[PDB]
RNA sequence: CAGUCAAGCGUUCAUAGCGACAUUGCUUUUUGAUUCUUCGAUGUCGGCUCUUCCUAUCAUACCGAAGCAGAAUUCGGUAAGCGUUGGAUUGUUCACCCACUAAUAGGGAACGUGAGCUGGGUUUAGACCGUCGUGAGACAGGUUAGUUUUACCCUACUGAUGAAUGUUACCGCAAUAGUAAUUGAACUUAGUACGAGAGGAACAGUUCAUUCGGAUAAUUGGUUUUUGCGGCUGUCUGAUCAGGCAUUGCCGCGAAGCUACCAUCCGCUGGAUUAUGGCUGAACGCCUCUAAGUCAGAAUCCAUGCUAGAACGCGGUGAUUUC
RNA sequence: UCUUAAGGUAGCCAAAUGCCUCGUCAUCUAAUUAGUGACGCGCAUGAAUGGAUUAACGAGAUUCCCACUGUCCCUAUCUAC
RNA sequence: UGAACAGCCUCUAGUUGAUAGAAUAAUGUAGAUAAGGGAAGUCGGCAAAAUAGAUCCGUAACUUCGGGAUAAGGAUUGGCU
RNA sequence: CAUCUAGACAGCCGGCCGGCCGAAUGAACUAG
């Protein structure tokens, strides 16, 4: 898992590989995350890195505030459209894809999370947890 | 030149070659290591794979996320009805190899077991065993010196027994006859058991316990002529690509001036002896137990059987596996239960499971009740109901 | 553990049978089969699927019982 | 690419790490030299795919040394078992950046691999430009467009039968050949050891995860000629019902089968060893892991386990044709 | 000051023409030998051996963006022959 | 049917010709579908997908004033009374 | 080349010499 998780995140079902864009759910001003890598992925001669609900991925801000555009920044990944399988046996997803902008220690530098959010992500990142409204 | 980018090798080559099995009965190629301190038991067992089914737990790890929680877990059940103990072959060992010396089979033979040994048992004069059952007239004399011989030089003891496959719902009435090994006391101890228990059967919660950590050994489910894309996963050549895209570019270099055997290469998939160990038992159910579908916490009127039977298979009405993950082989297949090679104390193997629901709903589709009084009550009185 | 209903169809959901969603606004919804879903993604009305739970409430079918 | 010597660097000090002036080598992964083979043709760069091998080891295993307090790092030994990536630009090998990772080590196999692909480049003919030419035309100078043919033969490999050893059947053995698992993170140890402070782990244990592999379809997802049900268009059967056609008419759902790290489960433990650290103890009354002897020990080797079962290796057992 | 018959004017360019060259700067990207805009001592641009620009047009060559997707991650299934 | 000697079905007319039978392995040729992502593949969006008819609205830079233009971008669409 | 029962070297002990202990030892170099 990444560096500053606070945990294990059991295997959640990758469906957000290198190069997808996800709308910013937190509030810093950027509006989508385009995803760039992943931390903790693997190699092979041609596999994709993938994210997943509550993987810290390196992103990039293709659209939103000009300061926040052009620079690679630390990622959380906080809504995933892959349905996956939690422990219980249950398969579920959100409407849409959706990470928060974060340094890589883990603290978002967003201020307040749109949208509800998943709670392997919230379980993983604390600060995730606590600015999120609704945890599902 | 060399390879610009490393990658792992396609396939598995310890599982070479890819053939059909020898027959469809994998053969217990090891058995555990005997000692001689524990009583006289079987060291495996025999079952036809009923099917798959659904099932909740509570996780029993410390530690873990999911300590004290809900989950649902796969299981694959076995249907295994007690067998019947027909023979003892007793085994010398030589600087070739353990060797059998002889061979003591019991006065009486079932027909389901006597098919066994003919191909055309419709128009056989059925004359087997004939001029043997009449060895055990004059109370056996014969019998006892070979038992006595058996005791005298015999390192390793295996039984003889084959499956009331009668009891099984499967078409075939052609049995199943398997050597399992003996491990308790010293031969005479083993033999006599044997002695005792011939033309005597043999249920499963006497071999198997709850929680016990065991292995499957069965042939797995065959898929003929497989092209190398499927059989061992190769990467599938671009779009435009001549001669077709689901091959192997290269099979080798110049040099050696022939294809390596390490290369993979269109033949058949499946069908092949696999033993996989580490899958443990979650209820060793009894058949004449009615209401064995049921937990404490389920606590209902039904058996494992799902809502019309289990696809391709039937219904379960006799002693039965339910062990958790998947095992090799598909249903109405006979699949060999072992005991564990090694005592496994692992803390996901010492764990005590205690199923808290198992699933009946039917699996010809997305079926939505456990038992038809269910299914009557959710749906109330409909026309065909009168 | 515990059996859920059907958002769409009103059907009983035993464990690890179906799917469940997450709408934007977080309501959540369960789905016992890919019926289900499908026709929820369709946005047909389970008031107007014959077949439903919400169909035969409103009809009164089956509610003389 | 590697040694040998040691003037110096390294505060102090040659050899912790370096190492000039010199000198001895190795490799054919560069480029040359040659012209021995092929010009009655060996298809010619690169990329994709795939297998194996080498070790001059980037990482992982166990250790030795340090200008090794800790952490980090550097040098080195046994070691190729196991991995060694995703991308921007370029045909590019190469290169340079972005990023992840334990790591993004170097190579070979007719500069591996074109009856495996591609044809971006080069490498015919069309054409444009610049320079050189009076001219036709020239330019590893630039640009654009340019048919990539054949296996059914033999062998090799992958799978599949198969004659006879009295016949036939059942249960076995196991020579041999193959073999497999891999790595990381979090918690805890512990803000402890160490350290003035900044900083700051490990051994054990737990939960997981990466890469790989063998299965399986209870669940979820995919596939739909179940042409199963329903719907819809055009036309046709006088209308209705019921149907035909539209190369499977189209749409919604869709069991079963197959299938997906898009799903689930599982992937074992003993000995002998290398490096290395030790013991007893001489050679050499002292001393020394070494000479005799001997202990612990690596992702090593051989076993356990797993796969196939020699179709000319074998065993046990059953029945063995008379009207 | 040498010298030619005159000594590249207007213009334009690392352009299909620039070896050094992946020129230098900016923009486009996380990253750009690509694209574009500039700079021009231009090996070897340039005036009907036509220079520059140009609306429309183009089965011409090239870059980026939105939509779109099995091109790919990573493969799976169905039908006919 | 429809704008239509487009495509689809039918009438008069003409054929029912193309070696055939049995199974449904790999690889093919042709046709398709795919969850999440959406060119990350590849020399290059090659192949495929996407949009598409009609009515109404709305339509930029530039321009040789003619065009660009179906620009872009949206809404409606059946049956029956 | 040297030391060597006119007590060699080593080892322990006493303060460079002596006590034990008795017979070869130390240095440089050469080639199989």
């Amino acid at each position: 898992s990444g560096n500053g998780a606070q945990g294990t995140k059991f295997r959640i079902s990758l469906g957000l590989p290198v190069g997808a864009i996800m709308n910013c759910a937190d509030n810093s001003g950027a509006r989508n995350l385009y995803i760039i890598a992943v931390k903790g992925s693997g190699s092979r001669l041609n596999r994709l890195p993938a994210a997943s609900l509550g993987d810290m991925v390196m992103a990039t801000v293709k659209k939103g505030k000009p300061e926040l555009r052009k620079k690679v920044m630390p990622a959380i990944v906080v809504r995933q459209a892959k349905s996956w399988r939690r422990r219980d046996g249950v398969f579920l997803y959100f409407e849409d894809n959706a990470g928060v902008i974060a340094n890589p220690k883990g603290e978002m530098k967003g201020s307040a999370i749109t949208g509800p959010v998943g709670k392997e992500c919230a379980d993983l990142w604390p600060r995730v947890a606590s600015n999120s409204g609704v945890v599902v | 030149s060399h390879r610009k980018y490393e990658a792992p090798r396609h396939g598995h080559l310890g599982f070479l070659p890819r053939k059909r099995a020898a027959s469809i009965r994998a053969r217990v190629k090891a058995f555990p290591k005997d000692d001689r301190s524990k009583p006289v038991a079987l060291t495996s067992f025999l079952g036809y794979k009923a099917g798959m089914t659904t099932i909740v737990r509570d996780l029993d790890r410390p530690g873990s996320k999911f300590h004290k929680r809900e989950v649902v877990e796969a299981v694959t059940v076995v249907d295994t009805p007690p067998v019947v103990v027909v023979g003892v072959v007793g085994y010398v060992e030589t600087p070739r190899g353990l060797r059998s010396l002889t061979t003591v089979w019991a006065e009486h033979l079932s027909d389901e077991v006597k098919r066994r040994f003919y191909k055309n048992w419709y128009k056989s004069k059925k004359k087997a065993f004939t001029k043997y059952s009449a060895k055990y007239a004059q109370d056996g004399a014969g019998i006892e010196r070979e038992l006595a011989r058996i005791k005298k030089y015999a390192s390793v003891v295996r039984v003889l027994v084959h499956t009331q496959i009668r009891k099984t719902p499967l078409a075939q009435k052609k049995a199943h006859l398997a050597e399992i090994q003996l491990n308790g006391g010293s031969i005479s101890e083993k033999v006599d058991w044997a002695r005792e228990h011939f033309e005597k059967t043999v249920a499963v919660d006497s071999v198997f316990e709850q929680n016990e950590m065991i292995d499957a050994i069965a042939v797995t489910k065959g898929h003929g002529f497989e092209g190398v894309t499927h059989r061992w996963g190769t990467k599938k050549l671009p779009r435009k690509t001549h001669r077709g895209l689901r091959k192997v570019a290269c099979i080798g270099a110049w040099h050696p001036a022939h294809v390596m055997w390490s290369v993979a290469r269109a033949g058949q998939r499946g069908y092949h002896s696999r033993t996989s160990i580490n899958h443990k038992i979650y209820r060793v159910g009894k058949g004449d137990d009615e209401a064995n579908g049921a937990t404490s916490f389920d606590r209902t009127k039904k058996t494992i059987t799902p809502m019309g039977g289990f696809v391709h298979y039937g219904e379960i009405k006799n002693d039965f596996i339910m062990v958790k993950g998947c095992i090799p082989g598909n249903r109405k297949r006979i699949v060999t239960l072992r005991k564990s090679l090694y005592t496994n104390t692992s803390r996901k193997a010492l764990e005590e499971v205690s199923l808290k629901w198992i699933d009946t709903a039917s699996k010809f589709g997305k079926g939505r009740f456990q038992t038809p009084a269910e299914k009557h009550a959710f749906m109330g009185t409909l026309k065909k109901d009168l | 553990m515990k059996v859920e209903i059907d958002s769409f169809s009103g059907a009983k959901i035993y464990p690890g049978r179906g799917t469940l969603f997450v709408r934007g606004d977080s309501k959540i919804f369960r789905f016992q089969n890919s019926k289900s879903a499908s026709l929820f993604k369709q946005r047909k009305n389970p008031r107007r699927i014959a077949w439903t739970v919400l169909f035969r409430k409103h009809h009164k079918k089956g509610i003389t019982e």
